RNA sequence: GAGCGUUAAUCAUAAUGGUUUAAAGGAUCCGUAGAAUGAAUUAUAUAUUAUAAUUUAGAGUUAAUAAAAUUAAUUAAAGAAUU
RNA sequence: GGAUUAAAACUAGAGUAGCGAAACGGAUUCGAUACCCGUGUAGUUCUAGUAGUAAACUAUGAAUACAAUUAUUUAUAUAUAUAUAUAUAAAUAAUAAAUGAAAAUGAAAGUAUUCCACCUGAAGAGUACGUUAGCAAUAAUGAAACUCAAAACAAUAGACGG
RNA sequence: AAUAUGAAUUAAUGCGAAGUUGAAAUACAGUUACCGUAGGGGAACCUGCGGUGGGCUUAUAAAUAUCUUAAAUAUUCUUACA
């Protein structure tokens, strides 16, 4: 769901403004892939599976009995009195989805505004979804993949 | 109030003054602050345990952990509404510290109201010097009071001499009565023995109270008379 | 105040900053691009040492609030590559600068 | 990441779940039925004070 | 007033920060009760002796 | 507006100057015949005796044209050429007559800005 | 009092007890040691150290510290 | 990655250009008396007189 | 799919390495060592990592119970000598990388730190101990030698009764376990921090960064790391009393004082011919009992290495341990019992000591062969990003408690000064607690200085003489 | 500059917008179309869509237990005062 | 598209005490087609309908996810050394952050998402014409020409106030 | 029937200058203003009915207070005592 992803993007911005060290997001494949990309890129300190009440200390298998109570817990980073994850916005919106070929993704990473999408800025992360997998735009260009431009994180 | 930035970055703002040349001379604090960086995260931190009672914070009991029926005779097969509400706020709210001794302390002073009348000094001397062996109630350095009973009760339950808290508490209470009776006699006898050897005392406690009551009853006499004369005039109207 | 400058000529990336009623859209520019911005912003860039910059002002074009907004944007809306790298624990490479390196 | 997101209930787990859920519904129906009979008994004890003739 | 002037003047500051006090307004906060004279005088004394040791070490290096 | 409202027509209004000489019919100038020469009073705070003229254009539109320059020889039945441009202080006078065209002569003894007053160059 | 809490101090709180917040002394000690080293450094460097306290009774401590 | 090496050749691939050193070498073989000067790949257009 | 043996995580600008083998008490195998060795080379090249933190995920149960020698024993029984030599080349190469690492490494010794664990901390100037620390080198009971460069570290860092490596030989030959505060006072731990304060300390370590134009490899940053840890140090428990009394320190300093060609028999003679207090005499018998339940060959090899790696540079000392380990797994001359003893204790649970058979006295040539590289087996330590060697640790002294040789140097210097003044115990305490910048206010520094003066100095008039 | 000016026109010059109080929230709700938008897991396909199976966090149904006596429509009554 | 929709008004049949447009008188006033007083018709009431308009206002469309505190009630639940205490929601009040032209908003007028309605200088004008609906009053829909460089909001310091 | 043109005839409105008759609005604007609707009047406007605040949140006391060693002891204290 792009709506759920929009909710998570706004939630992370709200948490950064108040500078909470730990927060939770919905437990879904897309959310987990989204969070994992942020973790590998250094935007998130930690990524743990858990419940509504907090991160799990020991592995708890997820089943239909507890799926409704599952959450993903992420740790936010702050350095030099500044949040590492300052902004998080969707590019492809629920009511206007944007699919780009690899050629247009290369233009976006080169400073060209494609379909009103402002080009990639220094130190910014743009994520792309292709065949239900989320990857960095630079990685999609390396794999010659065409996909939906989901969001941009800075 | 907004998280301030300029108080913790004095070193970085100063460094720009020196590099540009706006400030010719390095301040004396400059080197000290550089070697000892200020903390500048100002984040809210989660907590997963109450330090007082060791209760775990942030743990959800899954339905798989409640296989048996409840007090109503029903099994739990699905999460309830409370289980489905995010509880992040509990991770950040300062835990309420609780102690079993607090319950006993309230009981002791409910059973012995006049123990409250014995003045207590809250000013600490040195908490780290307290070397107490609670096998006995009396201790060198601290008064005999309700706390002596509570600590004795805990030692009994900690050593497992008694199982029920009530039994340990009752045992400690009797030890407290014995010590209180020996002191009430030492004071009575000491006064009696001194008077028998020619000790003289200016004012007794009973006398002190009479004098203080006289001072108050004298002002009260004047006002009563004054207010019983204004009434007579005002009522005459 | 000191303002971060990328290669001591321009800003780090693009800035979309709102100062009261003034909407400032500033874009970094290539070497030799010059200053193509509101006249108020031009003077500030000259004193600050910014040589290449593009941008547009939207909504309110009050000179006083443009100047203050610009100064605030140059400090509160920029992040150096070094600061981004340290916060994220990653290496950030300027491809154009590496292309002309040994 | 390699862990599966969800593990489907085994056929046996679904059987035990259905047993508990059927029991829960049956117990509540029985308890309500017995409560109604206990109120009918307490009403019989006092029907000698009620007038119908 | 004093804290804001120190910020404007780039003067590092130390302060006792109680639960109702803003930590970010000082360079080096010390969390602690600021209402009791015993608590304040205990913390002030420690800082004062630390300064004294620094002063004695500076006067000692001058002698030798 | 929402994305669907924009799809249905919602959008920013367009900015384009509107015609201030509708009677000319998108022509640089139109010939006309003076119906009556008149003198009008500026709207406040201006004071003057502004010379104007009512003109019937070759397209049938009747307009009021300001006669620029010091002194004019325009009369009734005189052939005049009318161009765009309003007289700001005279409401309803939205056009100008061209000096030195038709039966309206150039300003007598004009030295500066002669081209604007139909004055030929002195030898 | 917990009623007067400035939530920006949340990370310094050990818990609440008897209607007041208990400050975490483990953090106080670490902050106190850090602050003390700064005072020692500035003193050893010859800097001017000003002690400001305007609550009743603080003068005696302030004068001796200086 | 924080410890990933990135050099001029890697940058050239990113920008889809020949390495800068190659450009310098190709610009030194342009002189009429310089080494490497070659022009024959174009002699493949049928002409009739 | 399986939990990785070692977990790597980012802590702001600090990189946390966590040992993740709880069921094995964080035992170090070739996989763990190789992973850590490779990841540390990358962090050395990185310009965003300021320091590294080596901890365990099992604290306070254990930090590292020692290298995985039970698996090396099975290799020997299966003649998989190539596998065994790989395990020691990886471990010893990782110990050499840590010793010469140019960025601060901070080891949290929160639990059992025995064997390989000692190699993970002994080579770092910032080795923090806790109440749960249990330092020991129990190799003599398994038939092995003191490895992981412990024959180069202990003779150079121990604080008391270590003038001639007497205390170093006592710990390596007896396998005595030192606990918490005692490890800090002996010099085994640079700092003593309560376990409860480790979380806060870790966060502060990630937040500190070199100032201005100083790299994390500069001495200036090393001082900053030391100060940060000190802010979390707390005063020792009031009841705490040092483990070894002066009388017990006199037995070790005399009974383990050998020459450049000493032998384990010489130590046995001193322990059997010791004279003095009743406690000292009884203490010497306790050591004699213990030293007679060890491997007769291991004790001689340990003494050889201590007398060889106490005056050599780090690289040659670590390399000599690789040769010894390889020359022991492959028992060409049937002079050791490392493999059989290891199975008797680890592979098979047997409280009783392994009955020893090699009870002879190896010659100087025999010891040389066991501790020298065989020309047929070429083994070399993996290359690190520093590739440097030196005879003295570059930072250990500045940030640990002073040794008995440093206090002596100041008494001799002060006593031989033109001032013509008298050295007084009070002046010694002040000079070590309130003078040296890196030692100012160091925990348990005055207590250690008083132990040294009461046992090493002679108080005549208002002066002190170095007996 | 052999053009210059002027008139007539075209493009550009702010929606990288707004609607408490400045132009602008429909009196309110119900609900049809929507070529509007919208959960979870897995597997395929021709792939942000389709299909199938599965799931319960949205949305509902029925009970049990406790709580409340209001809001509509209708019928039947009361009250102080006024003329 | 449908339904409901204050007051006034209208169509029938009842009712009509009090109140009360209008009208007729009395005062006040330079004058008083007013304010005040009298007599007081429609109306105000009920029954059955028509009509669908209000400063019909929170001048703020609905829904979902989310973000820092306090106080005060309410509800549910839990516990007991039985009346408090501990929890979780709702409401209200004051706020942090954020937003804003500011006044201020404060869980939205914040961070986001989805759908609908609506606006594009003033005046002309919610007017003209046409159409639709209604017994009617009217309601809905809804322009252009001409003219002008205005027009409007928040806030600031004054001046003034029967 | 539509489109266009003129058209008897007839409706609404803008601007321009000053005057005339009142003083309706802005302060409690001298009867609170305004919204819907109805009736009336030279003109603004007046009156009835309901609604709104873009007017009254502009909100600010029926007062009364207590006992333990006043000092040879607290008040002094400068890294000392322990
Ligand atoms: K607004
Ligand atoms: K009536
Ligand atoms: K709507
Ligand atoms: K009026
Ligand atoms: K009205
Ligand atoms: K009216
Ligand atoms: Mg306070
Ligand atoms: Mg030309
Ligand atoms: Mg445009
Ligand atoms: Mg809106
Ligand atoms: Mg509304
Ligand atoms: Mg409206
Ligand atoms: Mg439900
Ligand atoms: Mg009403
Ligand atoms: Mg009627
Ligand atoms: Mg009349
Ligand atoms: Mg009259
Ligand atoms: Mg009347
Ligand atoms: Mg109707
Ligand atoms: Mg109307
Ligand atoms: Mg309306
Ligand atoms: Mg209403
Ligand atoms: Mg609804
Ligand atoms: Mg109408
Ligand atoms: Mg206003
Ligand atoms: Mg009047
Ligand atoms: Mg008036
Ligand atoms: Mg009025
Ligand atoms: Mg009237
Ligand atoms: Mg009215
Ligand atoms: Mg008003
Ligand atoms: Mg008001």
């Amino acid at each position: 769901s792009l709506v759920k992803l929009a909710n998570t993007c706004a939630h992370l911005q709200n948490c950064s403004k108040v500078r909470v060290a730990l927060t939770s997001i919905p437990y879904t494949k897309l959310q987990l892939q989204f969070a994992y990309n942020l973790y590998q890129q250094g935007f998130l300190s930690s990524l743990q599976k858990g419940s509504t009440m907090g991160p799990d200390k020991d592995f708890v298998e997820v089943t239909p009995d507890n799926i409704s109570t599952r959450r993903l817990w992420v740790g936010l980073k702050y350095r030099d009195n500044k949040p590492v994850l300052s902004s998080c916005k969707l590019i492809s919106k629920p009511n206007s989805r944007i699919h780009l070929p690899m050629e247009d993704m290369k233009k976006l990473c080169s400073g060209v505004t494609i379909r009103n999408i402002k080009p990639l800025q220094p130190g910014e992360l743009i994520l792309v979804r292709a065949h239900n997998n989320i990857m960095d735009i630079n990685e999609a260009i390396s794999k010659k993949l065409d996909g939906e431009v989901l969001c941009r994180v800075k | 109030m907004k998280i301030q930035t300029n108080a913790v970055n004095v070193l970085q703002r100063t460094s720009a003054y020196l590099k540009s040349g706006l400030l010719k001379e390095t301040p004396a604090w400059y080197n000290v602050v550089a070697s000892i960086p200020p903390s500048t995260k100002f984040t809210r931190e989660p907590r997963f345990k109450n330090p007082s009672n060791g209760h775990i914070i942030g743990k959800l009991v899954d339905v798989t952990e409640q296989p048996h029926a409840n007090n109503k005779g029903l099994y739990k097969t699905r999460p309830n509404s409370s289980d489905k509400r995010v509880g992040v706020k509990r991770l950040y709210r300062p835990p309420k510290l609780t102690y079993v001794e607090d319950r006993l302390r309230s009981l002791f002073y409910k059973q012995h109201p006049w123990e409250l009348s014995r003045p207590k000094i809250l000013v600490e001397n040195e908490i780290g010097d307290e070397n107490y062996d609670w096998s006995h109630m009396l201790q060198i350095g601290r008064p005999l009071d309700g706390e002596s009973v509570i600590q004795r009760t805990m030692y009994l339950i900690k050593t497992k001499q008694y199982g029920d808290m009530v039994e340990a508490y009752d045992h400690a209470r009797y030890e407290f009565y014995a010590l209180r009776m020996q002191e009430e006699t030492e004071q009575q006898v000491a006064l009696e023995e001194a008077e028998m050897f020619g000790s003289l005392f200016g004012v007794s406690a009973i006398e002190h109270g009479i004098q203080k009551e006289q001072e108050v009853l004298d002002v009260w006499e004047k006002k009563v008379v004054e207010e019983t004369e204004l009434m007579a005039a005002r009522t005459s109207n | 105040k000191e303002i971060p400058r990328y290669e001591n000529r321009t800003i780090y990336g693009d800035i979309d900053f709102r100062y009261h009623g003034v909407k400032l859209h500033l874009r970094s520019a290539k070497p030799g691009f010059g200053l193509r911005v509101n006249h108020v912003i031009f003077e500030i860039c000259e004193c600050a040492g910014i040589k290449d910059l593009s941008g547009k002002v939207y909504k309110s074009r009050n000179d006083m609030n443009i100047a203050k907004g610009t100064i605030e944007a140059f400090t509160k809306a920029q992040k150096t590559l070094d600061e981004v790298a340290l916060g994220r624990g990653k290496k950030l490479v300027d491809v154009r600068k590496v292309y002309y390196s040994s | 990441m390699s862990q599966p997101l969800l593990r489907n209930r085994s056929p046996e787990e679904s059987e035990l779940l259905k047993l508990k859920r059927n029991y829960n519904r049956s117990l509540l129906n029985f308890q309500a039925h017995k409560k109604k009979l206990n109120e009918l008994l307490n009403l019989y004890h006092v029907a000698n004070e009620f007038i119908v003739t | 007033n004093a804290l804001l002037e120190a910020i404007k003047s780039r003067v590092p500051t130390i302060a006792i920060i109680d639960t109702d006090s803003e930590p970010s307004l000082v360079t080096y906060p010390i969390p602690g009760n600021d209402d009791s004279l015993r608590s304040v005088n205990f913390l002030l004394g420690v800082l004062a002796r630390a300064g004294q040791r620094g002063l004695q070490n500076r006067l000692a290096r001058n002698n030798e | 507006a929402t994305l669907n409202q924009i799809k249905r027509g919602s959008g920013p209004p367009r900015r384009k100057k509107i015609s201030t000489a509708p009677q000319l019919d998108q022509c640089p100038q139109r010939k006309g015949v003076v119906l009556r020469v008149m003198v009008l009073k500026p709207k406040k705070p201006n004071s003057a005796q502004r010379k104007a003229c009512r003109v019937r254009l070759t397209n049938g539109n009747v307009v009021s044209a300001y006669i620029p320059g010091e002194g004019h020889d325009a009369q009734e039945h005189s052939i005049v050429y009318v161009r765009g441009g309003r007289c700001q202080d005279l409401p309803g006078v939205k056009y100008h007559v061209i000096r030195g065209a038709g039966d309206l002569s150039g300003v007598v003894n004009r030295i500066s800005s002669r081209s604007k007053y139909g004055a030929k160059k002195p030898s | 009092s917990t009623s007067l809490w400035r939530s920006s101090t949340q990370s310094y709180i050990y818990g609440e007890y008897k209607g007041i917040h208990i400050i975490d002394l483990n953090q106080t000690l670490s902050y106190l040691k850090r602050a003390a080293k700064v005072v020692e450094g500035v003193s050893e460097s010859g800097g001017i150290i000003l002690f400001l306290g305007t609550r009743q009774g603080q003068k005696r401590g302030l004068e001796e510290a200086a | 990655a924080e410890s990933e090496p990135f050099g001029p050749v890697d940058a050239a691939h990113v920008l889809e250009l020949e390495p800068a050193v190659e450009t310098l070498r190709n610009l030194s073989t342009v002189g009429e008396h310089s080494s490497g000067h070659q022009q024959s790949t174009n002699k493949n257009t049928k002409v009739i007189y | 799919t399986d939990a990785p043996p070692v977990l790597f995580t980012v802590q702001d600008t600090a990189r946390v390495i966590t040992l993740n083998r709880p069921k094995k008490l964080n035992a170090l195998n070739a996989e763990m060592s190789e992973s850590m060795f490779k990841t540390l080379n990358e962090y050395a090249k990185s310009d965003t990592t300021n320091l590294v933190i080596l901890k365990s995920s099992n604290r306070p149960r254990s930090f590292c119970a020692g290298g995985d020698v039970a698996t090396v024993a099975i290799f020997n029984f299966n003649k998989e000598f190539a596998k065994s030599i790989k395990f020691f080349t990886d471990e010893y190469s990782l110990n050499f990388q840590i010793a010469t690492y140019l960025k601060p490494i901070v080891t949290f010794m929160d639990g059992i730190t025995m064997g390989g664990g000692v190699g993970l901390s002994i080579h770092t100037p910032f080795r923090i101990a806790t109440e749960n620390t249990k330092w020991a080198m129990p190799e003599m009971d398994i038939g092995f030698f003191p490895d992981v460069g412990s024959t180069f570290a202990l003779p150079r860092i121990v604080t008391l009764a270590n003038s001639n490596s007497q205390m170093a030989l006592y710990l390596c030959l007896t396998g005595e376990v030192v606990t918490g505060a005692d490890a800090y006072m002996l010099g085994l731990a640079s700092h003593y921090v309560s376990s409860e304060n480790l979380d806060a300390l870790q966060k502060r370590l990630g937040e500190i960064s070199p100032p201005f134009n100083n790299d994390p490899q500069s001495a200036y940053f090393f001082g900053m790391v030391n100060e940060s840890i000190d802010e979390f140090v707390s005063p020792l428990p009031k009841d705490y009393v040092f483990k070894y009394s002066n009388e017990k320190l006199n037995v070790i300093e005399a009974c383990f004082n050998l020459s450049k060609n000493g032998t384990i028999e010489d130590i046995m003679n001193n322990l059997r011919q010791y004279e003095g207090s009743a406690e000292g005499k009884a203490f010497a018998q306790e050591i004699k009992t213990k030293l007679l339940t060890k491997s007769p060959s291991s004790l001689q090899i340990a003494l050889r290495l201590v007398q060889e790696n106490s005056r050599d540079h780090i690289e040659s000392a670590i390399k000599r341990d690789l040769y010894t380990a390889a020359n022991m797994c492959m028992n060409q001359d049937s002079l050791v019992e490392f493999s059989e003893a290891t199975k008797h204790k680890l592979i098979d649970k047997q409280r009783v000591p392994y009955p020893w058979t090699k009870k002879e006295q190896l010659f100087v040539s025999q010891l040389t062969s066991i501790t020298s590289p065989k020309p047929s087996l070429p083994m070399s330590l993996l290359r690190n990003t520093s590739n440097v060697t030196w005879t003295q640790y570059p930072y250990h002294s500045k940030y640990q408690l002073p040794t008995e040789q440093e206090i002596a140097a100041y008494i001799e210097k002060r006593t031989n000064d033109d001032t013509g003044a008298k050295v007084t115990e009070r002046e010694v305490l002040n000079h070590f607690a309130n003078v040296i910048p890196s030692r100012r206010g160091k925990l348990g520094i005055q207590s250690l200085c008083k132990i040294v003066c009461e046992r090493k100095c002679e108080e005549v008039n208002d002066g002190l003489r170095w007996k």
